[PDB]
Order: structure tokens, then sequence, then C-alpha cells
RNA sequence: CAUCCGGGUGUUGUCUCCAUCCAUAUUUUUUGGAACUUUUC
């Protein structure tokens, strides 16, 4: 399926995105998965509150994902 | 199936999440679970507005679907 | 190394005493020795007690619920 | 070997081409006491690596160096043995199962080989006009069937008359 | 600059995914690769990258209606007119392409062509020097030999990944028309013969370390690869994975269950045969065989595939061509294997380390940038080079330095070239670039001048940082040039465009080698006949444009000896003895082997640096040596080795330690030359036995007079001990038909060496494996001889591995042997011969 | 389905875990799952009290998993 | 430098013959941790 080869595609690049938690993370993404895990590096989380903090590694299960924010020139890729 | 979900392909769409927020834009790709990809997206949470670019969302956040303009030429 | 499953199959020939965690509740928790399990997380706990540390005195449990698996 | 002047053995020869082969200067570069001598520095030599042993070229042309060696299996007396059969030339040498309905999906026909096959396979390895089947039409006298047997050694049983039939008929050819 | 690009962008013939994008991928570190290409003579290579080449481009511009049909191979990165001609790659050009794999990620991919014939294998090692891996391609056919377990071991021996491709399958079917059953056994007597040679580690069609393709005809599979496009859509997705696993050695299928067992029941065949090589083999019989109508039915029944009658109005070739290309999808089977096969961390600081002292400091934002070979284009002469860090940009003013500088490793040392622009290689064209990122390998304008062949390439803004840095090692080439040439133009006037192309011939071929006699004759050395041929064809044609004269083809000979001094200095206060000795071939080949010592090897004694106990342990260890000698073992030579050997070491070790270097230095100087010829000294060990010092050495003990009386010394010692000529020895790959045999027999008798260490049947194939042994100055014309003789059939390699001098026959030092001029020289003495005649030329 | 996941890297190492309920945890890690779930040694919670236990994670409740140490 | 024997293509008029994408209720999506209450602006 296509929406998920998208992500495996912006997998260098620096990606946004929201948790059922509430808060959104923001860094480069080294590994992705067809279940929507990842994993990142340097990442700049905003919860609710606006709390910033940093988080060198993490894991993500994808059933806590909501949803993902992409780089622009991932429109013209081939589908 | 499916049928339906490819005659909507490229179309600005009104999408209304489980959590209230509405995205909107065109849709470039579609999924059994209903993983949506959109181009050029807005959310409007509530006199409201952000812009966001490429989202792809899931299909637990998911709730509808709706069209908001024909497919662009 | 040790897989998750191989781990809880130690619990039952040690008898160990263990508590258990609940999913969306952090107010209760549970304790007991585990006779036995399956392949979707169930488990027949013996002697178990519900845990302000109001103790309260065989069940199952259904493994949807469960989060932590802890010894003694 | 036309403009070097040195032609193959079984090649046709020409006039010079370049006039002037007066200078043989003798010095120290040259002189017989500095080189060394082995080996004949054959003809053969000059022709094959004419910016090498041929010391000053002109008008000369760098030649194809090294096809790859086709070992080819052609048979030539019986029909009857297989498109795919081993020659004497060739050197000696309780889990998961999925419905049964399922094969390969080319081999529902029990066999590979076809009887117009065999030929099929032989007419890849073959010459200019058999191995395509569509062509133009060209005239009578612009055929060359004669024109391959000159072009290609003579080989040692002929007499002298046909081998010197075999190097007038390849000047003409060069020209 | 814009109005540069303008012009530039239209030249290229632009592509399907577009600059942008693979433009853009370039930032992340692990994002994009390094690959190099290489195997023996016309394995594919070229045709490989043409592959790719024409499934990225949409044009192409430059095809003929002929050849994007079928049958001549389109061929890309040929774009040297002597390559076209020839026939065979020469200078390795590189291709930079965008590359898609399975999960759909696309990375950016840097491609190098180099050449596989054994001569420019210097161009191989110019590659590997950049490349993180390498893709070995060998003909099914022909299958391994030498060449191929060279290049397999110098390539692990760098860390460099090695994936294999097989190629030309469809000759092993068409050609030879082998049956299924027993192709399988073939394919798999190579996989097999691969792993031996190789160590640590074991491949397999199940691994995914093996690729099957034809180039020709334009496919490539991995059992992957297959799996996933046809079988995949068939079963479901969790079972499929194994399936693979189980396909592969043993595994046959009775009807749904597959058995271990050898074939019990009817009809039966492993599975690889039954789902791979039999299909395969229909849509060979069945394409040209077949009813054109017949087949359409199959292409929609299994494959879902619809042709019109224009694709059927062709011809066998082009029509089976048509068809594998239309069934076997972008070769991106290839790039998914590549890229799931490569792990950064594993590798790259051993390969990094090797090349530098492991160290490592200062890392990051700092730039660094290899550069091995030099590229002849269109314009100029551009400079290849390996981002190893940081980022380049447009008029950047940067640091250069040359390697053998480098081995010497503040004011006056850096020189400086500003980079006048970056380029990204694409066989024919060049695509203009602002910036340059680590990872990348790119065209450099302007920082040719500070360096011939390799040069390292930094900026350091620190002083600590700038002390850390290590310089990159000089390129070691695989072979040694060995071929001598004597240079003179035709007209002496011209001298001075001679002397300028021969300095831009050294900095295009990096086996090239230069030197200046007194007589202002240019000896150059070259590694064989194609090659030099080469070279002689560019200087008169492409650089100079000036007739030259060319001697008669010489080769490089070695001195050396088999077994007291006595000396005297200049100022007689100084007094020298010194032992000279044979070496133990164990010995000499330990030394010819460049090593670290790792494993269970010999140490190479250039690990001299570490303490002289594991030094002088090896020594004891290996030889039994001397535990005194292997103490005192001061050095080796420009080659071979010094040991001190006298009570007066005991007696004043202080003052003879003040003598050390002015040793040290002559040695090297010493050895470097030679008593007999001028030439360099081989299997050689020298033990000094005595040294007279000066009473009171008033400044007396100067470099001037024990520099030059340890040289004589030396000298003295060699011809007293027996001198003798050592003449380089080829290895003869000669590959033939059976009966053709006993005429190879007989042109090694006729050459002189007349030598053959091995013969082997080649398994599979109606051909012999050859090897042999042939002196150099007999070796002129020695490929075309053979070439003749089997009548086109068969074919020859000479390639200098182990780089063995063999006693030449005659006595070193012996007057009555020779006869007259013109005649070659007896056998009794090709020692004394070859001595008056370079004695002659020398003075 | 069943898409084994990429913890070979972080096997024997420290964890700082995040689950349900806000609840956290570090540990060493011992093995993994299909489905995620977890076995972690000398399991201390961190509440700010931190209390040593010695433990096997849910897969379904796990929200992420860091590093304490490059 | 020319001649000579041939070849292709377009176009224009003619002639003959013929027609006018898989099926999963038990942990990473589609058989729910949901439900409910209260305070602040
Ligand atoms: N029969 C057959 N020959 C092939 C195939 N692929 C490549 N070749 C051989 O490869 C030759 C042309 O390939 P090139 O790429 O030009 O040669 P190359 O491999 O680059 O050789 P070098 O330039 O010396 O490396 C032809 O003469 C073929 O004999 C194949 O699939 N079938």
């Amino acid at each position: 399926g296509i929406p998920v080869k998208l992500l495996n595609e912006a997998q260098g690049h620096i990606v946004s995105l929201e948790l059922t938690t509430g808060a959104t993370y923001r860094g480069k993404l080294v590994e992705s998965e067809d279940s929507m895990n990842v994993q990142l590096r340097d990442v700049i989380a905003t919860e609710p509150q606006g709390a910033v903090t940093h988080m060198d590694q993490i894991f993500v299960r994808g059933s806590q994902i909501k949803f993902i924010v992409v780089p622009d020139l991932l429109k013209n890729a081939p589908l | 199936h499916s049928s339906r979900l490819a005659n909507l392909i490229d179309y600005k769409l009104r999408v209304l999440t489980q959590d209230g927020r509405v995205y909107i834009g065109q849709l470039m790709a579609f999924d059994k679970h209903m993983n949506l990809v959109l181009n050029e997206c807005i959310e409007e949470r509530v006199v409201e507005k952000r812009v966001l670019g490429l989202t792809i969302l899931r299909g637990e956040q998911i709730l509808s679907t709706v069209v908001e303009d024909k497919p662009l030429l | 190394m040790v897989p998750p499953i191989n781990c809880i199959f130690n619990f039952l020939q040690q008898q160990t005493p263990v508590t258990i965690w609940l999913f969306e509740q952090i107010g209760i928790r549970i304790k007991g020795k585990i006779v036995g399990f399956d392949e979707f997380m169930n488990v027949v706990i013996d002697e178990a007690v519900e845990i302000k540390e109001d103790v309260e005195k065989k069940i199952l449990l259904k493994g949807d619920n469960i989060t932590l698996i802890t010894s003694a | 070997g036309k403009a070097l002047n040195n032609a193959i053995p079984g090649g046709p020869k020409f006039e010079p081409l370049y006039p002037r082969e007066e200078e043989e200067d003798y010095n120290e570069f040259n002189s017989i006491d500095r080189v060394i001598f082995r080996v004949p520095i054959r003809s053969e030599y000059k022709v094959a690596f004419p910016h090498l042993y041929n010391s000053r070229p002109r008008s000369v042309r760098i030649p194809w160096y090294n096809n790859p060696v086709s070992c080819i299996i052609q048979n030539d007396e019986e029909y009857d043995t297989p498109a795919l059969f081993f020659d004497p030339s060739l050197n000696p040498i309780g889990d998961f199962t999925l419905p049964e309905d399922f094969a390969p999906l080319l081999a529902e026909e029990e066999e590979l080989i076809l009887p117009n096959t065999k030929d099929a396979m032989s007419l890849y390895h073959s010459p200019f006009p058999f191995n395509r089947t569509k062509g133009k039409m060209v005239r009578a006298q612009d055929v060359a069937l004669a024109k391959k047997w000159f072009l290609q050694h003579p080989d040692e049983e002929y007499p002298v008359k046909v081998k010197v039939s075999y190097q007038k008929l390849l000047k003409n050819y060069v020209l | 600059e814009h109005t540069i690009f303008t012009q530039l962008k239209k030249n290229i013939p632009k592509t399907r995914y577009n600059r942008d994008y693979m433009l853009s991928m370039a930032n992340i570190p692990e994002r994009i690769i390094n690959v190099g290409v290489i195997g023996p003579l016309h394995s594919g290579k070229t045709s490989l990258m043409d592959l790719l080449v024409i499934d990225s481009h949409k044009r192409i511009p430059d095809m003929s209606k002929n050849v994007e049909l079928g049958w001549k191979p389109l061929r890309y990165l040929d774009n040297l007119k002597q390559e076209i001609d020839r026939g065979l790659s020469i200078k390795l050009n590189g291709s930079t392409l965008l590359c898609t794999d399975l999960e759909s990620k696309s990375r950016m991919i840097n491609f190098l062509d180099a050449p596989g014939h054994v001569n420019f294998m210097d161009e191989t090692a110019v590659a590997l020097a950049a490349s993180d891996l390498v893709l070995i391609v060998i003909d099914v056919v022909e299958g391994v030999t030498f060449v191929v377990e060279q290049l397999i071991k110098q390539s692990i021996k760098n860390n460099v990944a090695m994936c294999f491709v097989i190629n030309k399958l469809d000759r092993l079917i068409l050609d030879l028309k082998l049956p299924p059953m027993d192709a399988y056994l073939k394919l798999n007597h190579i996989i097999a013969n691969i792993n031996s040679f190789t160590k640590g580690n074991v491949f397999s069609p199940i691994d995914n370390n093996i690729i099957f393709a034809s180039t020709k005809l334009g496919f490539t599979f991995t059992i992957k690869e297959f799996v996933s496009y046809y079988y995949a859509h068939s079963i479901p997705s969790s079972k499929i994975d194994d399936f693979t696993t189980r396909l592969w050695g043993s595994v046959y299928y009775h009807k749904g269950n597959f058995r271990t067992k050898p074939f019990e029941n009817v009809e039966k065949y492993p599975t690889f045969v039954e789902f791979i090589l039999i299909p395969l083999y229909k849509i060979f019989s069945y394409a040209l065989s077949m009813e054109k109508d017949k087949l359409k039915n199959l292409l929609r029944s299994n494959f879902r595939v619809n042709l019109s009658q224009e694709a059927l109005q062709y011809d066998p070739q082009p029509f089976l061509k048509h068809v594998l290309q239309l069934i076997f999808r972008q070769q991106t089977g290839l790039v998914d294997a590549i890229t799931r096969c490569y792990q950064p961390f594993e590798l790259f600081d051993n390969k990094t380390a090797h090349l530098s002292i492991p160290g490592k400091s200062t890392p990051e934002g700092t730039l660094w940038a290899h550069v091995l070979k030099t590229v002849d284009y269109g314009g100029a002469e551009w400079s290849l080079v390996r981002i190893y860090s940081g980022l380049l940009k447009r008029g950047d003013t940067v640091r250069i330095l040359d390697t053998s500088q480098s081995e010497s490793r503040e004011d006056d040392e850096t020189p400086s070239c500003e980079v006048e622009e970056i380029g990204l290689l694409g066989g024919r064209y060049v695509y203009p670039v602002h910036e340059a990122h680590k990872g990348q390998i790119v065209l450099i304008k302007g920082i040719s001048s500070a360096y011939i062949k390799s040069a390292t390439l930094y900026s350091v803004k620190s002083k600590e940082d700038m002390k850390q840095l290590k310089f990159f090692k000089p390129l070691d080439y695989i072979t040694e040039a060995v071929f001598k040439i004597v240079l003179q133009p035709l007209l002496p006037r011209e001298l001075p465009k001679l002397l300028d192309a021969l300095n831009k011939i050294s900095k295009y071929y990096p086996g090239v080698i230069i030197k200046v006699e007194e007589s202002g004759e240019h000896v150059i050395l070259g590694n064989g006949e194609l090659y030099m041929d080469c070279l002689l064809y560019d200087l008169r044609a492409s650089y100079a444009k000036i007739e030259i004269k060319i001697s008669d083809p010489l080769t490089v000979f070695s001195e050396s000896c088999s077994n007291s001094r006595l000396g005297e200095e200049n100022l007689p206060g100084l007094s020298i003895s010194v032992a000279a000795e044979p070496m133990d071939s164990k010995m000499i080949q330990d030394l010819s082997r460049n090593t670290l010592g790792k494993g269970q090897n010999c140490l190479d004694i250039d690990g001299i640096m570490d303490n002289p106990r594991k030094l002088s342990k090896i020594l004891r260890t290996e030889y039994g040596w001397d535990s005194l000698a292997s103490r005192n073992v001061w050095s080796f030579y420009n080659g071979n080795v010094l040991i001190n050997d006298t009570l007066p070491d005991e007696i004043s070790p202080e003052l003879l330690s003040k003598y050390k270097e002015q040793i040290i230095q002559g040695f090297y100087w010493a050895v470097k030359e030679g008593p007999l010829a001028e030439e360099p000294i081989y299997g050689v060990q020298y033990k000094l036995l005595s040294i007279s010092v000066p009473s009171d050495v008033n400044i007396d003990v100067m470099k001037s007079q024990i520099i030059p009386l340890m040289k004589k010394a030396c000298y003295v010692g060699l011809l007293t001990a027996i001198p003798i000529l050592l003449e380089p020895i080829y290895e003869v790959d000669i590959t033939v038909h059976a009966p053709l045999l006993p005429i190879v027999e007989e042109l090694m008798k006729k050459r002189r060496g007349s030598r053959i260490y091995k013969t082997i049947k080649v398994a599979g194939t109606p051909l012999l494996e050859v090897r042999g042994q042939v002196p150099v100055i007999e070796s002129a014309g020695f490929e075309t001889d053979l070439r003749l003789s089997t009548n086109g059939l068969g074919m020859c390699q000479l390639y200098f591995w182990h780089k063995i001098w063999r006693k030449v026959p005659g006595d070193v030092l012996d007057k009555d042997a020779f006869i007259p001029k013109l005649k070659p020289a007896p056998i009794n003495s090709l020692s004394r011969d070859f001595v008056m005649k370079t004695r002659r030329r020398k003075g | 389905m069943v898409s084994t996941p990429e913890l070979k890297k972080y096997m024997d190492k420290k964890i700082l875990l995040n689950i349900n309920g806000s609840r956290k945890v570090a540990g060493i890690l011992r093995g993994y799952d299909i489905f995620l779930n977890v076995v972690l040694d000398d399991a201390m919670e961190i509440n700010a009290n931190n209390h040593q236990l010695g433990t096997v994670i849910r897969g379904n409740s796990i929200i992420s998993l860091e590093a304490l140490d490059a």
C-alpha cells in the first residue's frame, strides 16, 4: 500500500507527528515499518502544555500514532 | 471492493477525525485501512487555522469523509 | 538472550509470587502465584490478592488488561 | 597492413603508400650494443599493435581487440538427440505447506521442447541473411555468395594455384 | 552561474525522476551510497550499467534505430573513441543515479565502471579506493579463475563488501544448451567455487548475495526479486518468505507439501528447477519456437501482460529481448539487494582506518576529500574525490597535499587551490553542482595541479585538529609496471612538447612511470603491451601532436646474489665491513605481500614501528630466527633487510646510534641503485661486521664520507657474494579447447620459459584452464602467437601478482659466454648478456 | 504481518520506556516480541520516588522506548 | 573531382481489386478503555 511507502521514502528527512498521547514530536527519521513503528534522533517534543524537551533515541508504536507531517517534495514521488 | 474510494481520488476533501479536528486538501493515496494521504493540508480546530503540508492519517483517527470541490485540472 | 514467553514459563515452575498491574488503572494492582497461561496472555493466578495498601483476598485475567508482570 | 607496408602471410600486399624508407641512421638510441635481442618482431605484431612496434604510424585505424570466445555446440549427424542434451564435449562437473493447486505458472504445458524449437535455437546463431525473418528485396547481381569463400584462410591442402587466387580476390575486395 | 547552468542543462539528456529529488536526497549521511563494478574481460560490466541508464532516461539521445531494438549492445561509459574502436573498457567512467528499491525508498547511487582487462587493474584499485562495496561479475561459462581470486582477495582485504553476479545465464542455456537439471548443478558449482576462497562468510542464492542475469538480453534476478513479483500474488504473504528458504538446495515439493527426501514417487525435481529454471527455459523455447498467437494467452494467463502486433513483428533476438524486458521489470532486484547488504558501522571504521591511522580525532565539522583518479574529459582534466567529510562549494579555497609528502608525516607546508566547480558524473554528461556533501563522489575543476596520482584533501581550522589529522596513504596499485619502453622524439627540437605530454600521461594513467635518463631519453614503464599501446596512441593523438620514435620492448631487471668485507674512507678514518646474505624465499614472499600481520599472517616489515620484541617474535616464530639477529634488525631497505652484528655494537652503541640515520638514509640510497646496472637489489640481507671510527671524531664522521663509503661497501659485498641477475615473470592464464593443448605446449617451449604450472578442465564447458609462467623479456607478441596458432580459439591474460624475480640462467660475472650481435643469447648465460646491454646504456 | 521489529540494537542496554497511564520504567533490554512485548531486568519505577523491582511489559501498552546514554 | 547501375521517403495525379485483487472478533489500524462527572476562562 502507498500510504506506507511514502513514509519509508521520508526516512532521512525531518518529520513531525502527533500521538494519542497529545504531544507532537519533530526529528530526523531513521527507520520505519509496515506497522508504523518509527526510529528518530534529535527529537524536539512539544506537549499540550507547551513543554519542550530533548530525546536522543526513540522507538514508537504505530497504534499510538494519529498522523504524520511530511516534507513537500514527497508529493511528486511515484505512486 | 474499494470502487467508490478510487472515485474520490484527487478531490479536495473535508475529513473529520476522532479528536474533532477537521483536515482539508486533495487526496493522493488511499489504503485498505483507510490511511489517507492529503496534499496542502489545513486543520480547523474549533476562528482557527494552521498550515502543515503533506499529512498521512491513520485509519483509527478518521471518522468521516466529504468532498469540498471537484477534481482539479 | 531471553524471549518474553520463556520468561513467563520460569514463573510457573518456580511458583514465584508476582504482582500484576492493570491497563488504565494505576489505583489497582494484583498478586498471586502462576499456575498456567496461554498464547493470548491470559493467566490463572492462585492465592491472588487485590492491592492505600488495602489487601483484599484462584482467578483468571484477560491478556488485554495487563501491563507489567514483575517477580517478587 | 597497406598503410604500413606489412602484409600478413595470408594477406594481400600493395605498393608502399608512403614512399620513403631511406633513413636508416645509426645512433646511440638505436645502437646494437645498446639493444637487447630476442624475438622476431613479426609483421603480424606490427598490425596488431600499430602504435607499439610500428613506430611512426600514419593513416592507421585502431583494431578491434578480442571477442569473448564462443563455445557453441552444433549437432550435424542425428537430429533425434533433443534440444537440451548434455554433450560428450562438456567437462564432467514437517513445517508449512500451501494448497497443491498453486504451482509454477508457465508449466501447465508438460514439455518446454518443441520439434520446431531445436532448429530455432540453431538459427539464433546464424549469419545476416537467416537470423532475420523480415527483409527488403535486393537484385540478383547484388548478392555475393562468392564473397565469403575468399574471406577465409585458404587452408593447408590446397595447391599454390588456388592459394594465389585467394590472395588476388582479397586485394580487389580491400581496395 | 545561473546562465552557465541554463546552457549546461540543455546539454544533458534529462531523466524521469529529475535532479531535484536526486539532489534533494543527498543530505542524509546514510542515504545514498558508493559502488564499484569489477570483473574479468567482457564480463558485462559496462552493459550492466547501460541497463540502468536506459531504465532511467527517456530519450536517450545516442541510440540508433538498430541498437535500441537488439543486435548491437549500446555502450555507455565507453565515451572514449579508443575504447569504442578497441572494443574494451579502459578508463573508468562513473554514472550517478537516483534509484528505487523494492521497499520504494529511493537512494542516490554512485556507480563506477572499472576495466576488467588485467592491464588496467590499476583502474580497479583506484575505484576500490573510493567504493564502499563491490559488485563482482562472473561469466557463468567462464566460471572463476585466478583474476577472480585476486579480485575477491583484494576486495575483502580492503573491507569492501562483496556481492556476486553470475552473468550470461542465457548463454549457458542457448550456447551450450544445457539441461535444467545440469544447469542448476553448474550454477551450484560456481557458487561453491567463490565461497572456498572467501573466508568467514558463506553465500547462497538464499542469502541474496548472488544475482542471476543476462545483460545482453535485459534481465536481473534474485530469488527474492522473483517471489514477490509473480509467486507472491498467488499465496499468503506470511508463508512466502519461508518459501525462499525452501527454494535453494535439497528441497522438492510433491503436491502442496515438499519433503527433503530425494524424489520418492514418480516425476521429480528440486524446487529451484521447478519454479524458476523450467519456466525460464519455456520462455526461451516458447518465444522463438512458439506461434506468436499461442504466446499471448500465456502472457495474460501467467503474467497479465498484453502485447501489440508490432511487438511480434520483429525477429527472434529483438523479440526475445523485448519479451524478457517486458516481463522482468526495471532492475530494482539488484538495487534492493545492494541496499540491504551493507552495514555502515561494521566496515566503515575499518576501511577508513586502513588508509589512515586508527585515531580518530576532531570528527565532524571538517572538510576531507580523497583524490584518486583524474579524468580526461571533453574539457580539461577533472579531479575525482570521495567526500570524506563536511561540504564543498564553488570558489572554496582548499589546501592540497600529495601522499609521498604525506609519507613524510605550520608555515610553508600548505599549498591550496580554490574549487572552481563541482559536477556529478553521468557517463557522457556532467550534471552541474553548487555544493558537495559527505558520502558522495564528485568531479572537481582546478584542484589538479597540486597532485600527481593520489592526494588527500583537507581543510582544518584547528591547531589540535590539524595535529590529529592523518594524511591518506599512497594508493597501492595491484601490479608493478615492469615493461620498458625507451622514447625519443623523431625531431629533437620538439622535446618540450614531449616532456609536457609525458607529465600529462602520468596524471591520467596511474600505472605509468616516466623517468629521465642522462641521455634525455625517456624511460616509460607500463603494465603490458595493450596498456602501453593505448598510452602511445593518446600521446601521439590526444596530447602531443608529435610523431615519435619508440624502442624495442624491454624489462627492468633486478640485482641479487648467493654466497669477507674490508673498506676505507676517502679520508681513511672510517672502515666498514658488511656481510651480504641470500634471503629465505618464505621471508621474501612475506615481504612482497603487503599485510598488517592480521589473523595468522606473518607480519609485514612496515609494521616495524611496533615493539621490536613483537617484530622479533614474528621472525623467531615463523623462521626460528637467531634471537640476537632478530633483536638487531635495524630496518628494511627500500626492499630487503638490515641487521647490526658485531662486538663494537656493544663497545660503542651510543656512538653508533649517532650514525644510524646516515647509514639508514644511505642504504635505501644504495640498494635502490646497484653495482651491476644501477638497478635495485632483491633477496639480500646485510649485516654490519665492523665499523672503525676516527679518533676524537672532530666532526670527521660526516655524511659526505660515510654515506658513500657504506654504499661502496654494499657494492663490494654483493660482488664478492657472487651476484646474479633476476628477471620478472608473468602468470600466463590461457583458456583453450582440449585439442588445442599441444599447440599451447609448443608455444611455451618456443618462447623460452616453457613452464605450465597447472592444467585444469573447466567443468561444465569444453575448455581448459592453463596456467603457466613466462619471462617478460620473451613475452613480446606472445598473445598474438596464441590467437593465431589456435585459429581464434582461446585467449590469454598476463598478470603480475607475487612479483617474483627468478634467477637469470647464466653466471652474473663471466666474460667468455656471449656470441656476437643479433643472436638470441645462448641458454647457459642470460645474465652476462643482460648486464652488458644495460651496462652500456648506463655509461 | 508480524514484522519482527528492529530492537536488536537495543539488546543488553539501558532504556527509558513510557507506557499507558503516564507511567515509565528504566531497565536492561533482554528480549522482545512480534507484538512488542518486552523483557526488562533491573527494573526501576519512576513514580519521583524510584522503587527497585527486578519484568515483562506488555506490547499494547508501550508508547515509546528511549536511550539514556548515546 | 565527375559519370554510370541501383535504393528510400514525402507529395501529386492516375490504373486494377475490393469496400462507399484475498476473509483476520484474542497485543501495531475495521467488532472499541469505553462510559461518566466536575472546576477554570
Ligand atoms: N551471450 C551473452 N553475452 C554477453 C551477455 N552479456 C554480456 N555479454 C558479453 O559482453 C560483451 C559486451 O559487453 P561489454 O559490457 O561491452 O563488455 P565488458 O563486460 O564491459 O568488457 P570490459 O569493458 O572489458 O569490462 C559481448 O561480447 C558479450 O559476449 C549475455 O547475456 N549473453
